[PDB]
């Protein structure tokens, strides 16, 4: 193959070119693209429904020309005699005179309830909040709204009060966990109206003992619209390079007398998966609204992760210089065992979590008593599979190192024809293993750095966004990894 | 000083619809300052807000440092809620490319320009107020709570979005009261600098328990407190009277509750041990 024939100078040159490309991949994210996500906090406007529901929606608007009759703060409903079901928390998702665009491509909403601590009125042991949520969309101002979804959204209140329960600390807010609210897969329309209602009933326990809610907040998360454009440019630049190199790789393979060996087919499949990821399908989300885009982009990268693990284990297995011939995938209980089962479990998990969110944007698998059990069982099985795969990989690495050590005591006593074959096999295995370890170390190190850091540095006169720099650099690093795999391990002249 | 008329005449241009909210937020800080000092010899009286401008040498006390910080903090808090509630058109903004400043830099800047313009001079007292106002704004940023959400691969933590959320105003009042307990007296000019997050005063407080009409002191006479604890030492030391009234007080009692609202209650009679110091 090409990796065998090339001298040290050509290998160093191609490594340097890849290094330059990876530096560019870091720099594009660091110095061009803004932060990956934008979290904007909203305060719900407590409108007053001073009528009886006549089967016609009102779409209480918080601010603007037709703004709802609102109470600025609770305890204003006591002088005005306002019931519990007559308060409609309304949030206009585009903060005044702004507008959402299809360059955000996802819309995460989560609720942050403000509950005051009162000695008489406290949160029950198992408090569930039931919300009569109605969501609407609108492209042009001075136009009607249209209902996207309207269903009851039940959430469990996991609130705690660290402060002592003495009357000296009454009126303090509960320290409560954030409730997952909604995630729609595409920013279809410019404006969104969200009305949240909290009906109460004493005969059947709905919104009973949920505490003393003062305000409910809401955080809107989207992909910043500028990180999206840079990501799209990167994907558009990466798809033709990978596609051409894969076509060239398979064209060279289907030019020799021998049929392809297992390792070359696995490399071809890994290139296929990388190509599948970097096809810029999401450009079509700018003109068309498809809520299934997150599912597609999740399945693509899950497939690539599974194929990468399979490639690692098969590369380790094939490079042992044993008496057995280890082509013919049938016999790899090490690959299809944990990897396939874990991938299937994660696929079921994402179909039951992000797949159901398509029809019901407010669905969360964690709210159901048995749904969370089934989900956590799926992640438990996936984690067990991942641990088993890591154990098998470590065992295979130890075995291949032991085999290399055993052979290397008898390389000099060979016919200097197959001896060069074994020396080259050992060198190629060590070289790719060190590259894989270095790539994984960089991935983990920069991931930890991004997770622990705020996101942007100021070493110079310009902010350096390391959060998006991570994503661009990892994308480029693994694309270049697949590129080097398909270029080094290709048939040569 | 912190009045709507003063914020209008002595206020920045190009931000004219905010002056009603700026003065309103300054009042929110004052009523918090009154709460934090309800059991002390100085109950954050509203007199030391407009009469505390002149006579800067005798008004550069530890208490006026808390006045400026809590008022500047209140303006930042009230404007941030206004922007989050949509009460102002553009708060922070590109929107398409990179988003905005999380509607708290706008609240900080609106607070900064409106309250820093009040101090016309640049003398020793003026430097103090600019320092104390900045310390109050920093206390708002320091008290902020950080919460994060994992929305990665299949809802994993491959990508995490983290945002800052304002704490309730009571938390910052406690934070600034703590900074008031540890305050630095400066020597003749605000020689060496001082920490950005620390309150600074210039002249020591007077004997507040003794009544002085000229110095705007109402004395520690005819005031409620608690014995169970802070008073007594603030009443027996200065003031030869305790005079436990033991007068009945009517309050809410045996109520049925919902998450909010006007509710069904009754009247409940019980005597209490209220005190009037001195
Ligand atoms: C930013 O966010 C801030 C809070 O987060 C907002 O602050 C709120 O601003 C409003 C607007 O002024 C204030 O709330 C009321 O303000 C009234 C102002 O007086 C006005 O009165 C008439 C209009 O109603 C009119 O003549 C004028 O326009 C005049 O300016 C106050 O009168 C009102 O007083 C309240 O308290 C009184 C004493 O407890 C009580 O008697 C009053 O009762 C009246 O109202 C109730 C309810 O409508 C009736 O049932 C009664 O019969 C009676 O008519 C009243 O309850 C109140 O202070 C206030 O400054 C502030 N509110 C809060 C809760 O903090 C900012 O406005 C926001 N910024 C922007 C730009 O929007
Ligand atoms: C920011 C960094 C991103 C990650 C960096 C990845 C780089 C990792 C470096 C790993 C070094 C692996 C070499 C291990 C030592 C080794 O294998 O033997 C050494 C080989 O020494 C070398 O010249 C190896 C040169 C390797 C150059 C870097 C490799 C880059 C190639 C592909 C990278 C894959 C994508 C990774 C991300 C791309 C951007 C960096 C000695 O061999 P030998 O003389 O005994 O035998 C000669 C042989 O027959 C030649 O024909
Ligand atoms: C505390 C321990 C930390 C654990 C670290 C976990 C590892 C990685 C965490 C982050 C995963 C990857 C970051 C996500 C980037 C990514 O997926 O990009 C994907 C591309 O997918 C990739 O190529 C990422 C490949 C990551 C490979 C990780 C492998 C790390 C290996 C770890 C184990 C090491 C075993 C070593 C074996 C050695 C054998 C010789 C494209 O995104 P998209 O276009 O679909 O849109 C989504 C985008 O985010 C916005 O829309
Ligand atoms: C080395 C393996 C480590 C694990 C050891 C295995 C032992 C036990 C496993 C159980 C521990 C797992 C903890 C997960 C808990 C969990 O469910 O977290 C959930 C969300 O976590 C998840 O959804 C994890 C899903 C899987 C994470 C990795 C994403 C998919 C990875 C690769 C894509 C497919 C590759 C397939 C490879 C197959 C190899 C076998 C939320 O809990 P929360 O409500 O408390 O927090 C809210 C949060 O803000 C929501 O974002
Ligand atoms: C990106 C996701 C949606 C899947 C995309 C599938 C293609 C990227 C793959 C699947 C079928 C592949 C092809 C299968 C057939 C071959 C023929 C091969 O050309 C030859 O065999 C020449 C024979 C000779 O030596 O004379 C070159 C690669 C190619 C086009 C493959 C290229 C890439 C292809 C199109
Ligand atoms: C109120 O405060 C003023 C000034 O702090 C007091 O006036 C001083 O009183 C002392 C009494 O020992 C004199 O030595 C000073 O000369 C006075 N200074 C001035 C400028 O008059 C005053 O006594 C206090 N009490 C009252 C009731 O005014
Ligand atoms: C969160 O749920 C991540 C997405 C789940 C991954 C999707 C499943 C894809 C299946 C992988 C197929 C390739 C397996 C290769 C082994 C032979």
């Amino acid at each position: 193959a090409i990796i065998e024939n090339m001298s040290t100078k050509k290998l160093c040159i191609v490594g340097g070119i890849l290094l330059v490309f990876q530096i560019i991949a870091f720099l594009v994210g660091g110095l061009i693209a803004p932060g990956p996500t934008t979290a904007v906090s909203y305060m719900s406007v407590k409108c007053v429904d001073a009528r009886k529901n006549h089967h016609k929606t009102k779409w209480f608007v918080p601010w603007g020309p037709n703004h709802c009759d609102k109470i600025r703060d609770i305890e204003e409903a006591i002088p005005r005699e306002i019931e519990a079901n007559d308060i409609v928390f309304s949030v206009h998702i585009p903060l005044p005179h702004m507008e959402m665009s299809p360059w955000f491509q996802f819309m995460l909403f989560i609720l942050q309830l403000d509950i005051a601590f009162k000695l008489n009125n406290q949160i029950r042991e198992n408090a569930e909040v039931s919300m009569d949520v109605s969501l609407a969309y609108r492209d042009d101002a001075f136009a009607e709204w249209t209902e996207m979804a309207h269903e009851r959204v039940p959430r469990k209140l996991k609130c705690t009060f660290t402060s002592p329960k003495t009357p000296e600390h009454e009126g303090r807010y509960y320290e409560c966990d954030v409730l997952p609210f909604m995630e729609i897969g595409s920013v279809a329309h410019k404006f969104y109206l969200l009305n949240i209602r909290l009906p109460v009933n004493e005969k059947k326990k709905i919104n009973v003992g949920i505490g003393e809610i003062k305000d409910i907040r809401l955080v809107g998360i989207h992909q910043n619209g500028g990180f999206t454009k840079v990501w799209f440019a990167m994907k558009t630049f990466l798809t033709p390079s990978i596609f051409i190199i894969m076509v060239w790789y398979w064209r060279r393979i289907t030019m020799m007398s021998r049929p392809p060996v297992l390792l070359e087919k696995v490399i071809f499949a890994l290139g296929i998966s990388m190509t599948f990821i970097n096809i810029p399908v999401e450009w079509f989300s700018i003109g068309f609204d498809w809520t299934w885009m997150l599912l597609f982009g999740d399945i693509r990268q899950g497939i690539f992760y599974a194929m990468l693990l399979s490639f690692w284990i098969i590369f380790c297995g094939e490079h042992m210089m044993d008496q057995h011939e280890r082509n013919h995938i049938a016999g790899y209980w090490k690959q299809v065992g944990p990897i396939a089962v874990g991938s299937f479990c994660l696929f079921i998990f994402d179909m039951c979590e992000r797949g159901v969110q398509l029809t019901n944007p407010f669905y969360s698998i964690w709210t159901t008593d048995i749904g969370t059990e089934l989900a956590m069982a799926f992640i438990i099985v996936a984690g067990i599979c991942l641990c088993l795969y890591f154990l098998f990989l470590c065992f295979m690495v130890f075995q291949v190192f032991r085999n290399i050590s055993g052979k290397q005591s008898s390389l000099p006593a060979m016919s200097k024809v197959r001896r060069l074959h074994y020396e080259g096999l050992i060198f190629r295995f060590k070289f790719l293993m060190l590259i894989t370890l270095a790539c994984a170390a960089m991935t983990v190190i920069f991931f930890i750095v991004s997770q622990v850091t705020e996101g942007h540095w100021k070493w110079g006169g310009v902010t350096v966004q390391v959060n998006s720099a991570f994503f661009t650099g990892i994308y480029g690093m693994w694309n270049l990894y697949v590129f080097a795999l398909m270029f080094l391990y290709a048939p040569s002249h | 000083a912190w009045s709507v008329n003063n914020f209008l005449i002595t206020g920045p241009k190009a931000y004219l619809t905010y002056t009603t909210s700026v003065a309103l937020g300054a009042q929110s800080g004052i009523e918090e300052c009154k709460f934090q000092f309800a059991w002390e010899r100085w109950n954050c009286p509203e007199n030391a807000l407009q009469l505390s401008t002149h006579n800067r040498l005798r008004s550069a006390t530890r208490e006026t440092s808390f006045i400026h910080a809590i008022s500047s903090a209140g303006v930042m808090y009230i404007i941030t809620k206004n922007c989050s509630m949509g009460d102002f058109e553009n708060c922070g903004c590109g929107w398409i490319w990179g988003g905005c400043s999380d509607n708290v830099e706008f609240g900080e800047r609106i607070s900064k320009l409106f309250v820093d313009s009040l101090e016309k001079g640049k003398d020793a007292r003026a430097l103090m107020n600019l320092h104390n106002n900045r310390a109050g704004r920093l206390a708002v940023r320091a008290t902020m709570k950080r919460t994060c959400k994992c929305h990665g691969i299949s809802g994993s933590c491959s990508i995490q979005t983290c945002w800052l959320q304002l704490a309730e105003f009571r938390e910052m009042g406690d934070y600034l009261k703590a900074k008031y307990d540890q305050a630095l007296k400066i020597e003749m000019d605000k020689f060496l600098p001082s920490a950005e997050a620390e309150l600074i005063f210039l002249e020591e407080s007077p004997d507040y328990c003794t009544c002085n009409s000229s110095l705007g002191i109402y004395g520690t006479e005819g005031r409620e407190c608690l014995q169970n604890r802070s008073c007594g030492r603030l009443c027996t030391e200065c003031g030869l009277q305790v005079e436990e009234r033991k007068t009945e007080v009517i309050s809410s009692c045996n109520c049925k509750f919902q998450w909010c609202c006007t509710v069904k209650c009754d009247q409940c009679r019980h005597v209490v041990s209220k005190y009037y110091c001195a």
